[PDB]
């Protein structure tokens, strides 16, 4: 019954804050700076994994998409897949998150999308 | 002809003018089951026989197999055409192809609990005068016994006995101090590298270790002493 | 299953049958380019790292073909390599012995497999040449046309690195166009963007061009040393001429320059002419080096496998030797170590940073005018080799060469467990110092001196015949209780008895531990009292190595053949067998469950891919196998021998199994070759492969048989031959019958050395069967004993083999200089405290090394069953002794004289700094 | 019709 | 994905840890009790960013321990059916391609798999190309996936993925 396809998630984890790829490679490689008890071989396989994935490194170019995205009519779930995947087309974004079909125009969406990529090093 | 559907699966009507609507199990019998069945999103009840009803799973939750060559056996059901519901088994990455009516649907895990309570987790066993070793799963046929070398060899459900407990063993670790039974190491060096448990039995070159994090051996691996700490 | 039914009908070696890609016939034109390609990788090509010659048994060009030979053989007759070897020897001597035939065999499932990816990706480069002549024919700035110097390349490939680098390149430059062609040739895109596709979909491509040079041209001036091609050059600076590209995604000039070089950057990474040359240096010039990590730092202490390398700085990868970089890369995947690659020197000085490869590469695109506008293309061009070297080349590079490294020490570890079963397959049946075999009393005991000792005996056909116990054979004579004594005398009168009643020709004891050196010493004893009392002729007494024989015990297959008999029996039984035939022992171990991989082959052997190695260990019993030959009829009679049968060439477990099953359904010997035809309904090619091999005791054989025997199928003529062997021994005769010539030269062999076979090979060759002169002198040979056994003759175990064998320790894991913890056992008279370690070697420690002051009584300072660390000094492997230190300054070793030798590019600067 | 030589000495 | 959350926990803890460094020992105590755990409900807990507060530790009736109630602000992975995540192949068999997102391993069958894709179980890569050699996706490779089934063992997730949906393949 709990499905990301059309946003249905657990009365707990509704309230819940997501992040991006870069935002917890920040996050981890800050607490891995911290602590050099060791860390686990599941914070070893997360670092590896969101530094291969984390594609846009500054996270103060993240609060501009976020405040015009809650200025359109998308949830905190597309937030920070959106900045996960960096897709090219509207189409691609669609195809993807199946939610947003029908939720926005191709053309008004694909403005976000160019917004995004601009961030890229 | 016989029926297998049991309490808290799913069924849809396979033929009809109500086809395809999931609904769970509530009541149980043989051919006359006259069911109400409990739809995801539909308040509405319908009434169904055994012979116009279909065992069916939507892509990516929970089976169990009853009867086949694989019978006893839980994995994910990965694609499924009329017949063939394909499926992934827990114990191993393998193939497993069997028939929907046969399935059932938990999300629980195949635990083997305990009736009567003749033996328990982490006990003692003598296979033969030369060897020792621990019982810790039982399979259908065979059983994981967990020998002192620190393998598992395969064998059916008769080939073991109860050994007495030594309650008051110690041995030597990479302090070269004082490590006895019933006390929580670390095993960092030897062949199961980079391990967390609790000493039960010992012997002339080892120690069984135990936990509940692990899922293997019913959370238990055998190693050498000098490759311990104190935890 | 079907398919094994498919495999007993068809007249292919089973090896074939069950090789990954099938084996299909070839031309000589795809013959002679697979003999050359061959040749360069397999034979011609030197390791990167230094590897001992492992050819246990360069080649010259010559090899070409003798490769092109044998490739015909295998690929277009279906002879598998031991037929090759050993009846094809005249088109492949002497280049390419029995081994190399294996390595031409495994090169070609590599050979065809290059040959299967670069014809399919050929069919890819043509449809989007295709798909590209249609677009241009239905032009923008960033269209590249694939044009015939991009087909030539492709044809051109020499590896499957080479096809990796030119598949990345058409990636780059068509991988955005693919699914547009496979729909238009009639799916959805995968999308994902490097920066390169951003860079191209914002049109950087009309600037990337005005770098200068192309990236091939770049390749040229990098292949050459020189600028074969000058720096074209355009008439503005950058930073204005990037104005033009100015949008949304790159929003200022300086964007679009750092969005340019990226570009640029990419093209010079993926040019198959730049991989290629900086491949073909970085194999050169890399240099290894090594850090531990906060774990290894306080893990690779002086006994750990990693200590020799913990801190490598600038080790050129050309002087890793053997097994190295496996220890270093199982110490990184264990988080250790951390290992890093550089085609660099390391370090801080200014001319170490002039030295750099990037230094001198930069020459290559530079344009040499001093005018601003050119400084500041010279920089963004400095920038883009920065960038392709070291965000691309130098990652990449590194990852395939640490591939490379890896497979060389991963095949060495395999080279070095098939040596090791080799030397143990090759050892001959035990003769005393022979037509009815050998019997055998094979001795067996536990470690536990409480357990009762076990004897086997064995008869020459590998039946036990009876069996003993002996419960107090472990006492010592010397034993404080006289009831040992006494109890152990009735043991020795036991064992006296039955040897007196069995008479063996040799009694094989166990080497279990130390205390098989007690009974030898009694074994010889009684032996020597039944020769004192000239009762019986003498009797062998042999230390045999008892871990194949603990591998029996422990097998399926020692219950199933004997359940009834107590393990430690079990392991009698293969020490009686083993000493017999050591050949038809080790094929009973190594099942279809792969048990074989249970045996001390090397240290690493669990860290080499498993397929790799199990393909070859089961060379080496199909090189002995097919060299000793099998008796089909020993294996009907002896259950015991049917294992060899699946290691003949050609046959393998299905039809092998089937050989059997249809001799046993028609409870009828193998009397003669021709009823593998006409019995067996062997295919011509399988009969082909295994006919030589097979033995067929024809002394054995009587009454109807008599009807038909030929005598030469006790022997390797193969009956292709069978014509030239009858008329050779006719000739030798000079008769005016041919099978009574063959027997009479069979009774008479000395008669065969004044003839000249130099003369009949030549009337053979000009008969049409090409060169015959290798067959001719072992069909002579063979005529002079058939079936002589090609096996090392039997010898005693040495000293070395002796201790090794019963310490279970080799002089790396038992060393001088090594730490170890003992229990001291007594004081010498004082002149030293006496100790026990836990591989049984009795320690000693000279009263002056019992601490770094001077001790005068040692029972101030040791107790009789305290345990101790102490560091070995010296080794007497005669004796099972060794000289012990435990003075302080030893212990922790503070003069660095006894930790093991370091590697010479071991960083006492890190080790230093770090400390 | 061919014979083999013991030619060798 | 990857979420920032407020959970809750209570620990126990025994006297010998008392004084000064008390509710410093908590937070040591708690950074190897919630770390690398996991729950169907919250998901994968990868790590601790910062502690919200320490209650005030409620001492036992009958034995020496305190419990103390903490809240704290940790980030959690949990996947849903139907995201659409990328992964890293890990190794490619017969059976399907075995994936890797983040603290997570995945599975895709070969019947969840695009019709081209055929195998390659001899190369030293293993990997699934096509019959033109066009799409050859192989070990160490950043796949796009999208998750149809969740699992738990014993305090870890093991999700399936498939790759027939559009824009899902090769980097």
């Amino acid at each position: 019954e709990e499905d990301a396809s059309q946003l249905i998630f657990p009365k707990e984890f509704e309230t819940a804050e997501t992040l991006l790829n870069s935002e917890v490679h920040m996050l981890l490689e800050h607490r891995k700076q911290q602590n050099e008890q060791e860390l686990s071989e599941v914070f070893m396989k997360t670092l590896n994994y969101t530094a291969r994935f984390s594609r846009f490194k500054n996270r103060e170019t993240i609060a501009s998409v976020r405040s015009l995205l809650l200025q359109k009519k998308l949830h905190k779930f597309e937030l920070a897949c959106l900045a996960n995947l960096c897709p090219e087309t509207a189409e691609e974004s669609k195809a993807l998150i199946p939610s947003l079909e029908g939720r926005f125009e191709d053309e008004e969406l694909q403005q976000i999308l160019d917004d995004i990529q601009t961030k890229r090093s | 002809r016989e029926h297998n559907f049991q309490p808290g699966d799913n069924v849809e009507v396979c033929e009809g003018e109500l086809i395809n609507l999931q609904g769970k199990i509530l009541s149980v019998d043989g051919n006359k089951i006259t069911i109400m069945p409990k739809h995801e999103d539909l308040k509405d009840m319908l009434e169904f026989p055994a012979q116009e009803l279909r065992k069916y799973f939507k892509m990516g939750d929970h089976v169990k197999v009853i009867a086949g060559r694989f019978e006893g056996d839980t994995g994910l059901i990965v694609r499924v055409e009329e017949n063939f519901v394909i499926l992934f088994s827990d114990l191993t990455m393998h193939e497993l192809k069997v028939l929907p009516r046969d399935l059932q649907l938990c999300s629980e895990t195949a635990s083997g609990v305990d009736v009567g309570g003749q033996h328990e987790w982490g006990e003692l066993v003598q296979l033969d005068p030369q060897t020792v070793g621990v019982i810790v799963r039982l399979e259908r046929e065979t059983f994981q016994v967990l020998n002192m070398y620190g393998k598992v060899v395969t064998v059916r459900h008769q080939a073991v006995t109860r050994k007495k407990d030594n309650r008051f063993a110690v041995a030597l670790d990479s302090e070269q101090n004082n490590i006895h039974v019933k006390d929580i190491v670390k095993v960092i060096d030897g062949p199961h590298s980079g391990r967390e448990g609790e000493i039960r039995h010992l012997f002339r070159s080892f120690a069984f270790l135990h936990c509940k994090k692990l899922v293997e051996n019913g959370g238990m691996f055998v190693c050498k002493t000098r490759h311990l700490v104190l935890a | 299953t079907d398919q094994d039914n498919e495999i007993r009908a068809t007249d292919l070696p089973e090896r074939f049958q069950l090789r990954s890609i099938p084996v299909k016939g070839a031309e000589d034109d795809e013959l002679e380019e697979e003999a050359d390609w061959i040749y360069r990788n397999a034979f011609a090509t030197p390791t990167i790292s230094l590897q001992e010659s492992c050819d246990y048994l360069r080649k010259g060009p010559s090899t070409i073909q003798k490769i092109k030979e044998a490739l015909g053989f295998m690929r277009n007759q279906h002879f598998e390599v031991p037929f090759i070897a050993f009846y094809r020897k005249e088109y492949v001597e002497p280049e390419l012995h029995i081994n190399d035939l294996w390595r031409v065999w495994q090169w070609d499932e590599k050979w065809t497999q290059l040959r299967i990816r670069k014809e399919n990706l050929t069919r890819l480069f043509e449809k989007m040449q295709a798909y590209q002549y249609e677009q241009i024919s239905a032009l923008a700035d960033g269209i590249r046309a694939l044009d015939t110097t991009d087909m030539e390349r492709l044809k051109d490939v020499q590896s499957m690195d080479e096809l990796k680098d030119v598949y990345n390149h058409f990636l780059l430059y068509y991988g955005r166009d693919i699914p547009k062609m496979q729909n238009a040739a009639k799916l959805k895109q995968a999308s994902r963007r490097d920066m390169y596709t951003i860079c191209q979909s914002a049109g950087l491509d009309g600037l990337a061009k005005k770098f200068g040079l192309t990236p091939e041209q770049f390749g040229e001036n990098l292949r050459d040393s020189y600028q074969r091609h000058e720096t074209e050059q355009f008439p503005a600076e950058p930073l204005e001429l990037a104005k033009d590209y100015v949008c949304s995604q790159f929003p200022t000039p300086e964007a679009v320059l750092e969005g340019a070089r990226y570009m640029v950057a990419l093209q010079i990474a993926r040019e198959p002419l730049v991989r290629q040359v900086l491949r073909q240096t970085f194999q050169e010039r890399a240099k290894l080096n090594i850090t531990p990590t906060k774990k290894g730092r306080k893990d690779v202490d002086e006994a750990h496998y990693a200590y020799s390398f913990k801190y490598l700085k600038n080790k050129p990868v050309k002087e890793l030797r053997d097994d190295q970089f496996l220890k270093i890369c199982l110490a990184e995947d264990e988080g250790l170590l951390t290992t890093d690659i550089s085609i660099d020197l390391k370090g801080v000085e200014g001319y170490g940073n002039d030295q750099t490869y990037f230094e001198e590469i930069k020459q290559f695109y530079y344009r040499d005018e001093f005018s601003h506008q050119v400084q500041e293309w010279n920089r963004q061009r400095t920038m883009a080799i920065e960038r392709a070297l070291q965000q691309f080349l130098y990652v990449q590079m590194a990852k395939e060469l640490k591939n490379k490294l890896l497979a060389e020490a991963k095949e060495y570890v395999i080279k070095a467990c098939s040596r090791k079963l080799y030397n143990w397959l090759r050892v001959a049946p035990y003769r005393p110092d022979q037509g009815k075999g050998i019997r055998v009393l094979g001795i067996a005991f536990s470690s536990a001196r409480d357990h009762p000792v076990f004897c086997a005996l064995v008869n020459g056909e590998g039946e036990v015949t009876d069996f003993l116990r002996l419960p107090h054979f472990t006492k010592r004579r010397t034993a404080w209780r006289e009831e040992e004594r006494e109890k152990k005398a009735q043991d020795i009168e036991t064992l006296k008895k039955f040897l007196l009643n069995k008479k063996p020709h040799v009694v094989t004891v166990a080497g279990e531990n130390r205390d098989a050196q007690m009974l030898i010493e009694d074994v010889k004893r009684i032996v020597h009292e039944l020769d004192q009392g000239q009762q019986l002729s003498s009797i062998g007494v042999e230390l045999v190595d008892n871990e194949l024989a603990i591998l029996y015990m422990n097998s399926k297959k020692s219950e199933a053949e004997f359940r009834d008999y107590p393990p430690v029996l079990r392991q009698a039984v293969s020490l009686a067998r083993r000493i017999q035939d050591p050949l038809i022992e080790f094929a009973q171990v190594c099942s279809s469950d792969e048990d074989i991989l249970c045996l001390k082959f090397h240290p690493l052997q669990e860290h080499v891919v498993k397929e790799e190695l199990l393909n070859a260990l089961y060379c080496e019993f199909i090189n002995r196998v097919n060299e000793v030959g099998v008796d089909v009829n020993r294996a009907i009679a002896h259950p015991y021998s049917q294992a060899l049968i699946q290691y003949v060439c050609g046959l393998g477990p299905r039809k092998g199994t089937h050989l059997l099953k249809i001799l046993k359904q028609n409870n009828t010997r193998l009397e003669s070759r021709t009823q593998l035809v006409t019995m067996c309904h062997m295919g011509p090619k399988v009969f082909m492969n295994c006919a030589g091999f097979l033995k067929i005791d024809t002394a054995s054989l009587g009454d109807s048989t008599d009807s038909y025997i030929e005598v030469l199928d006790g022997s390797r003529v193969h009956p292709e031959t069978y014509e030239w062997a009858r008329k050779m021994a006719v000739d030798a005769l000079e008769y005016d019958n041919p099978a009574g010539a063959l027997e009479e030269i069979l009774e008479n062999p000395e008669r065969l050395k004044d003839l000249d076979l130099d003369a009949f090979a030549e009337e053979l060759e000009r008969q049409g069967y090409g060169d015959k002169h290798i067959t001719l002198y072992d069909i002579r040979a063979e005529l002079s004993c058939r079936y002589k056994d090609l096996r090392t003759a039997y010898r005693s175990p040495n000293t070395e083999e002796i201790f090794n064998m019963l310490t279970k320790e080799t002089p790396e894991t038992f060393y001088i200089g090594k730490l170890i913890i003992c229990n001291v056992t007594g004081i010498a008279h004082a002149i030293g405290v006496k100790t026990r370690l836990d591989n049984g070697v009795t320690g000693f420690i000279p009263t002056k090394f019992l601490s770094d002051k001077v001790v005068k009584r040692p029972e101030e300072r040791v107790k009789v069953g305290m345990t101790v660390h102490c560091r070995i000094m010296k080794i007497d492997i005669e004796k099972f002794s060794a000289d012990l230190t435990c003075r302080t300054s030893d212990l922790m070793d503070r003069n660095n004289e006894w930790k093991l030798p370091k590697d010479t590019y071991y960083d006492f600067d890190a080790e230093a700094a770090d400390h | 019709v061919y014979r083999i030589p013991k030619k060798s000495q | 994905m990857f979420y920032h959350i407020s959970l809750e926990h209570e620990i126990l803890l025994h006297p010998r840890y008392f004084g000064p460094n008390l509710l410093n020992t908590v937070k040591q105590k708690l950074f190897t009790e919630v770390e690398g755990t996991c729950t169907g409900k919250y998901g994968f807990v990868i790590a601790v960013t910062t502690i919200d507060n320490i209650g005030a530790g409620v001492i036992q009736p009958g034995r020496g321990f305190v419990l103390y109630p903490v809240k704290y602000k940790a980030i959690v992975f949990r996947p849903f059916k139907g995201e659409v995540v990328d992964a890293v192949v890990t190794q490619v068999n017969k059976v399907g391609l075995f994936t890797e997102i983040g603290p997570m391993s995945c599975f895709i069958s070969r019947h969840s798999i695009p019709s081209e894709m055929e195998f390659d179980p001899n190369s030293n890569p293993p990997c699934y190309k096509t019959m033109d050699e066009d799409i050859v996706i192989q070990q160490d490779d950043e796949i796009r996936l999208k998750i149809v089934g969740t699992r738990v063992d014993k305090n870890d997730i093991f999700a399936i993925g498939s790759l027939m949906d559009d824009y899902l393949g090769l980097v």
